DNA sequence: GACTAGATCAGAAGCAGTAGAGCATGCATAGTTT
DNA sequence: AAACTATGCATGCTCTACTGCTTCTGATCTAGTCGACT
């Protein structure tokens, strides 16, 4: 199950956030 | 998932994870220290409620619950804190790791059915209902009994007791000067083997930087806020639980402490009367409400019943078309509905039916809500949901009802009256230009609550007795620099074309 | 410890202070040296018996004291080689350390 | 500060009591409503001057009394704050006449009322409301001078009737046709015709019903305030910046008097005290003083200490009352599901500014062309927390202007994982089961499709519905008030049927819901 | 009414509490002792049971000359009696 | 018999979320004084 | 006309109750081992 978050089992990967990144 | 997270670190205590190849490169040691400390971080922000464990194998000196040689537990399965951060930070230094060797020793020969064995009786030790059961093994030797083979198959024949018990094992490989060859003698002990993960790694495992990357956000399981009921009629009934996908963050309430001692201080209230001086109770008293001159009393029981229609629940109205629901009507967060089945059976595929019926026909359930007991009644609509997953099958949106609460007419404001002023089509123009310059793709976890992430930055400190707490970076700011910069000389133009010289906004 | 000093009011002291007090087995009046921070009481207290360095005006000074005292003045650019040349030999003419063999 | 004034005349006529069988008479439907927009005034704790005029009772009592002129109509009570003495005259002593009275004349006594009164305070915001029936007698030589009078005194005037231009409230029609007099329908063309004179073409919108006006708020729309504004700066730069004033579009609404705990006794507050104590965890229960207890954090299997000033310093800081625009993203992009917050926010160009009217309705009209909406930050002050939201465009031919609605932070989404339903085996529905479900669905519709402008027409809309708690609050003090010793009464039962679907719905949606009922298995468990 | 003595257990009903209904019985004309004497002929207990009763009445004796009545064990709802009805409310099983 | 084990089911503590009450405090706007 | 004061409001904070869900704990039923007896 790829994402799956190593520290905290069954709780999806949670990508950091990137803020406003513009185009 | 009901129970805890148990979690185990077993840190390999040989010459060559005590050695660095390259100048400017912490030693594998200290390196795991570093990922113990901050998923020991990690786990006391998002959840403390689970149990962490701290192993050390190799050492001269023992400390087992069977007196097993070669094996130190540092710390026994319990709950993280800032002490055992503070005890594995006492080992981060150079002069830490003069200290673990002084107090610990390294260079003795070791046992890998042992170490599994003291892991498995430490899991066997905690009296709490544990979900998962894992254990991290960090180590940069790949071929640890190449001089002998019985103690191979023990740790084979253990490793698979393990996995036939249910633990869960990984072995976070680190940095070798020659490699590490995962497929020679470790392939067999990992309870998942990925075919990638084969080649001979010359580098640091990916899951360190996961490991590194401290969270700082609170994780909550899944649970129904409550199991209601859905009334089509009198006599049509389906059970119904309601969630909140999306809920508000507050920080920990704080706690008072006895100043000279710090300690946990009880707080308690009472009522009594000024002249008999006696306590009194909810039951020997009345609530009084003044309008003007004129006093109104009346029972608590008749204040609860004031605000008394139906039983709580849902009870169901009739459907009206999407297009009736309005974007600016919104009070309160909304809520998702799901099918229960424990209560009563056959409601899954009635709510089944209805989803995909709503969907076909876009037009959302208007319904009675009553969250619990002598709460006056709301209106809600139900708009069915279609369950989406992006790529690699993952569900981004699950499927049920959300609802959304319709404001009442007490809740809508009147706006003061104001006069339209249409822009010309060169403003209109030139306002696109600028929007499109500041494009940019939004998503629903692009932003941290700079409140929440100083607070807990400045907890951490306080507990670990930090210099200086690590100031952090909130993306909420516009970075008008950047803005500026992409800008260029269109908002002069967009100023001269608007704004009249003589403005000084 | 730099909350406290921010908030002006209590006085931050060196552990070094209660060793000696420990060691001597009494209570010695407080110096610039062990205070980490001054409350403005005990700033106006020590700017009369103390100079603003931990040098004092009444209790002479000793080899080590004033090893202290030079410690606490940080070095400043505000001089200039000609000019402290000059500075330097209007002080030893002053006093008459035109003796020196260097 | 704000002040307004209102004049209530009530038809008082033979007529009045007039009461097909089944149904209630229009005296009382007038009763309730007058009693409604009373307890409304009242217990709101406002200051808003109300007079009741009385005009088709058997007396006469009047400034218009010097001759024979304007009979049988009765000043029952001058502009006065509403106290109780009003709801007890309104309820109980208050009983219909047998004399007809001029609906015109009454509303001649009506405007030299206000006229007269309105000398020592200072109203901004005279409204007059006639209840009646129209089936009286008139003249219209006086009409000319009303609509100068009403015109040049700036009045505002709204009309109550039995029936619309059977249950109370329930969303359905009323007084069916056919009725109707001559009489009444004489009545209704002048009405209709001075409305249109005063509004311009809007009074047929100012002409309601009893059982609408139950459950429209209608006989406050003129007389609520509205909300103050909060100024700010749009700021898309460090250079551009559009002066524009935010108000609060839709707000949960609370009652703001709050019940006080009194001794059972004496009915008094004085002899009760609420005391707070700390105490150690220790049988002995030790004594520590308010000000020897310290706040502090759980950091997970321990505390640590974090004063109150420590953590004031310590605490994120920004520049208060910010409101700039982080980016620009597609309106797709943002979600109804993950909006947030308790208030919604209606945000329009600064007042009497023409160059910010012109940037705001520019930017306005660009993001409705491109399809966008604008990620802000907001925050009230500078104790207000910063907060992510998203503004959109809120374009109407009578005004436009943004709506703001607080976004989700990374900390506040949950990640919960449900099993499929569309690929479930062991919950697969059946054909017919579909069908029923259909059937249900048509059956069960609150829209309908007018042809004559091809348009969806809602049939029961649960927004302009009152919140029912309020108006059962008013009733059960009201209830104990005038009667000290008796339990509280039941919910009125037009409050019920404002709350319930028409009747129509209802009827429709008994043969679907019985084969759903037959065709689907349902047991506790 | 000099002739009879009351007296308050402090640790069992705090401070703020035991101070209040000193004042109260002083400005109702009670005399309430500061601290504990032979003179004492009314203690007051609160939220206790009878063993506990018992162990304090064992525990003052223990430090109490022979010869003497020592107070009565009587509750909380006895002084509230008294305080309202502004004079001594006989005692009865109850407060016993 | 007796006991200790083992398992197993019903009640209590903790947590999360909501409403109702009372206040800090600062930001705006209307009124009075110099 | 400008400075000071007044009210008014909003939002975040704190506490106390209230309800519902989840997990831990205490009371109650049987297998095995040793012993007693006829």
């Amino acid at each position: 199950c790829p994402g799956e978050s190593l520290i905290n089992p069954g709780f999806k990967s949670k990508k950091p956030a990137g803020g406003v990144d513009f185009d | 998932y009901s129970g805890r997270d148990s979690l185990i670190f077993l840190v390999d205590a040989s010459k060559a994870m005590f050695e660095s190849q390259s100048e400017d490169e912490l030693t594998p040691f200290d390196m795991s220290i570093q990922c113990i400390q901050s998923v020991y971080i990690s786990k006391i922000i998002s959840s403390d409620r689970d149990l962490l464990a701290v192993v050390f194998y190799g050492t001269e000196k023992d400390k087992n619950s069977v007196n097993f040689k070669n094996i130190y537990v540092l710390q026994e399965l319990d709950n993280p804190g800032a002490k055992r951060i503070l005890e594995l930070d006492q080992f981060k230094g150079q002069q830490g790791q003069k200290r673990f060797q002084d107090m610990m020793g390294h260079g003795s020969d070791y046992s890998l059915s042992e170490v599994l064995w003291v892991c498995a009786n430490l899991f066997s030790d905690v009296q709490f209902k544990m979900s998962h059961k894992r254990i991290m093994l960090f180590t940069n030797e790949d071929n640890p009994h190449g001089n002998d083979s019985a103690k191979a198959s023990r740790a084979r024949t253990k490793a698979g007791d393990l996995r036939d018990t249910g633990i869960f094992l990984d072995l976070m490989h680190l940095k070798k000067p020659g490699g590490f060859d995962i497929s020679l003698f470790y392939r067999d002990i990992i309870s998942i083997a990925e075919d990638e993960d084969l080649r001979v790694h010359f580098e640091e495992s990916s899951k360190l930087e996961d490991l590194l990357r401290k969270v700082r956000a609170k994780e909550t399981r899944k649970r129904a806020l409550s199991r209601l009921k859905l009334k089509l009629n009198k006599d049509i009934v389906i059970s119904v639980g309601i969630y909140n996908l999306v809920q508000k963050a507050l920080k920990p309430p704080p706690i008072k402490l006895y100043r000279e001692t710090n300690e946990p201080v009880k707080t308690k209230t009472r009522t009594f009367n000024t002249s008999t001086g006696g306590l009194l109770l909810p039951s020997d008293t009345k609530r009084s409400q003044i309008y003007g001159s004129r006093q109104i009393i009346l029972e608590k029981e008749e204040t609860e019943e004031l605000k008394r229609f139906d039983d709580p629940g849902l009870m169901l109205m009739g459907f009206k078309p999407l297009v009736l629901l309005k974007k600016h009507h919104y009070l309160r967060p909304s809520l998702f509905v799901y099918p229960e089945e424990s209560l009563v059976i056959g409601s899954s595929t009635l709510f089944s039916a209805l989803l995909i019926k709503c969907l076909e026909k876009e037009v959302a359930a208007l319904c009675r809500y009553t969250p619990r007991r002598n709460i006056p009644p709301y209106f809600v609509a139900l708009v069915p949901q279609e369950e989406e997953l992006d790529d690699q099958k993952i569900q981004v949106t699950p499927p049920g009802f959300q609802l959304v609460f319709l404001p009442f007419a007490d809740d809508k404001r009147k706006m003061p009256f104001t006069e339209k002023i249409m822009a010309t089509p060169e403003q209109v123009g030139k306002m696109k230009a600028i929007v499109e310059k500041l494009r940019f793709t939004y998503r629903s976890d692009s932003f941290e609550n700079p409140v929440l992430q100083q607070h807990f930055r400045n907890l951490e400190a306080l507990a670990l007795d930090l210099m200086e707490p690590e100031q952090a970076v909130d993306l909420t700011l516009p970075k008008v620099e950047a803005m500026n910069k992409r800008l260029g000389s269109l908002v002069d133009e967009f100023k001269e074309l608007v704004y009249p010289p003589d403005y000084n906004p | 410890v730099k909350n406290i000093i921010l908030s002006n009011k209590h006085d931050v002291v060196k552990p070094a202070w209660l060793l000696e007090c420990f060691k001597t087995k009494s209570f010695v009046p407080w110096q610039p040296r062990f205070m980490i921070h001054m409350c403005p009481s005990t700033k106006e207290h020590f700017a009369r018996e103390y100079d603003c360095y931990g040098d004092s005006y009444f209790i002479d000074t000793d080899l080590n004291q004033l090893k202290e005292v030079f410690s606490g003045i940080k070095n400043s650019n505000e001089q200039t080689p000609e000019e402290m040349a000059s500075l330097i030999a209007d002080l030893e003419y002053r006093y008459s350390w035109d003796c020196s063999p260097l | 500060g704000n002040k307004a004034a209102v004049v209530l005349c009530m038809d008082v006529g033979f007529t009045m009591s007039n009461s097909i069988p089944g149904i209630e008479s229009p005296f009382e439907q007038a009763k309730k409503v007058i009693t409604m927009f009373v307890q409304r005034q009242v217990f709101a704790e406002n200051k808003d001057e109300i007079a009741l005029v009385l005009f088709g009772t058997d007396g006469t009592d009047n400034p218009l009394s010097g001759g024979d002129q304007y009979q049988n109509i009765t000043v029952h009570r001058h502009l006065m704050l509403p106290d109780f003495d009003l709801l007890e005259d309104i309820e109980s002593k208050i009983q219909p006449g047998s004399q007809q009275a001029d609906f015109l004349d009454a509303l001649i006594v009506s405007m030299d009322v206000i006229q007269h009164e309105t000398i020592g305070k200072k109203f901004e915001k005279r409204h007059i409301e006639i209840f009646t029936d129209l089936s009286s007698r008139f003249s219209k030589s006086q009409l000319d001078i009303i609509i100068h009078s009403l015109k040049k005194c700036d009045i505002s005037l709204q009309f109550f009737l039995p029936f619309s231009l059977f249950r109370l409230g329930g969303h359905g029609p009323s007084f069916p046709l056919k009725g109707i007099t001559e009489q009444q329908k004489e009545g209704l063309e002048i009405v209709k015709m001075v409305m249109i004179s005063l509004e311009g073409e809007d009074g047929l919108d100012e002409i309601y019903s009893f059982s609408e006006s139950l459950r429209k708020l209608c006989v406050f729309k003129k007389i609520e305030r509205h909300s103050i504004h909060w100024p700010c700066r749009l700021t898309i730069g460090s250079n551009l910046s559009i002066r524009i004033a935010a108000y609060k579009s839709i707000l949960q609404e609370r009652v703001k008097k709050t019940w006080t705990v009194v001794d059972a006794k004496t009915l008094k507050k004085e002899d009760i005290q609420k005391e707070t104590v700390y105490c150690l965890n220790d049988d002995d229960e030790t004594e520590v003083l308010k000000e020897d207890i310290i706040q502090g954090f759980r950091y997970g299997s321990d505390i640590v200490p974090f004063s109150k000033v420590d953590e004031e310093q310590m605490k994120y800081k920004s520049e208060g009352k910010c409101f700039s625009v982080l980016g620009f993203c597609k309106s797709s992009q943002v979600q109804r599901r993950f909006f947030m917050g308790n208030q919604v926010l209606k945000v329009f160009a600064a007042r009497d500014d023409e160059a910010a009217a012109v940037a705001l309705s520019s930017l306005i009209h660009a993001l409705d062309d491109l399809d966008m909406v604008a990620i802000v930050r907001y925050a009230y002050d500078k104790r207000a927390n910063p907060q992510v939201g998203v503004a959109f465009p809120h374009i109407k031919h009578n005004y436009e202007c943004l709506v703001y609605v607080q976004l989700p932070f990374m900390e506040d989404l949950r990640q919960y994982m449900f099993s499929s339903l569309k690929n479930s085996k062991k919950y697969a529905p059946t054909e017919a089961q579909l069908n029923a479900v259909d059937a249900l669905i048509d059956s069960m519709s609150l829209a309908k499709k007018d042809e004559k402008t091809d348009t969806l027409e809602d049939l029961f809309p649960t927004t302009k519905i009152p919140n029912p708690r309020f108006q059962r609050l008013f009733q059960c003090l009201l209830h104990r008030a005038l009667h000290p010793r008796e339990p509280l009464p039941p919910i009125q039962q037009h409050i019920w049927n404002m709350l319930n679907p028409p009747a129509e719905v209802t009827t429709k949606s008994q043969i679907p819901l019985s084969k759903i009922k037959t065709l689907f298995p349902l047991i506790e468990a | 009414f000099p002739g009879v003595a009351i007296y308050l257990v402090e640790p069992r009903m705090g401070r703020s509490r035991r101070a209040f209904l000193t004042g109260l019985a002083r400005s109702k004309g009670f005399r309430v002792l500061d601290a504990c004497s032979s003179e004492a002929t009314h203690v007051v207990m609160e939220e206790t049971s009878a063993e506990e009763a018992v162990s304090w009445q064992e525990r003052r004796m223990a430090a109490a000359p022979p010869g003497c009545t020592p107070p009565a064990l009587l509750d909380i709802s006895w002084l509230t009696e008294s305080l309202g009805a502004g004079q001594p409310v006989p005692v009865e099983c109850r407060h016993r």
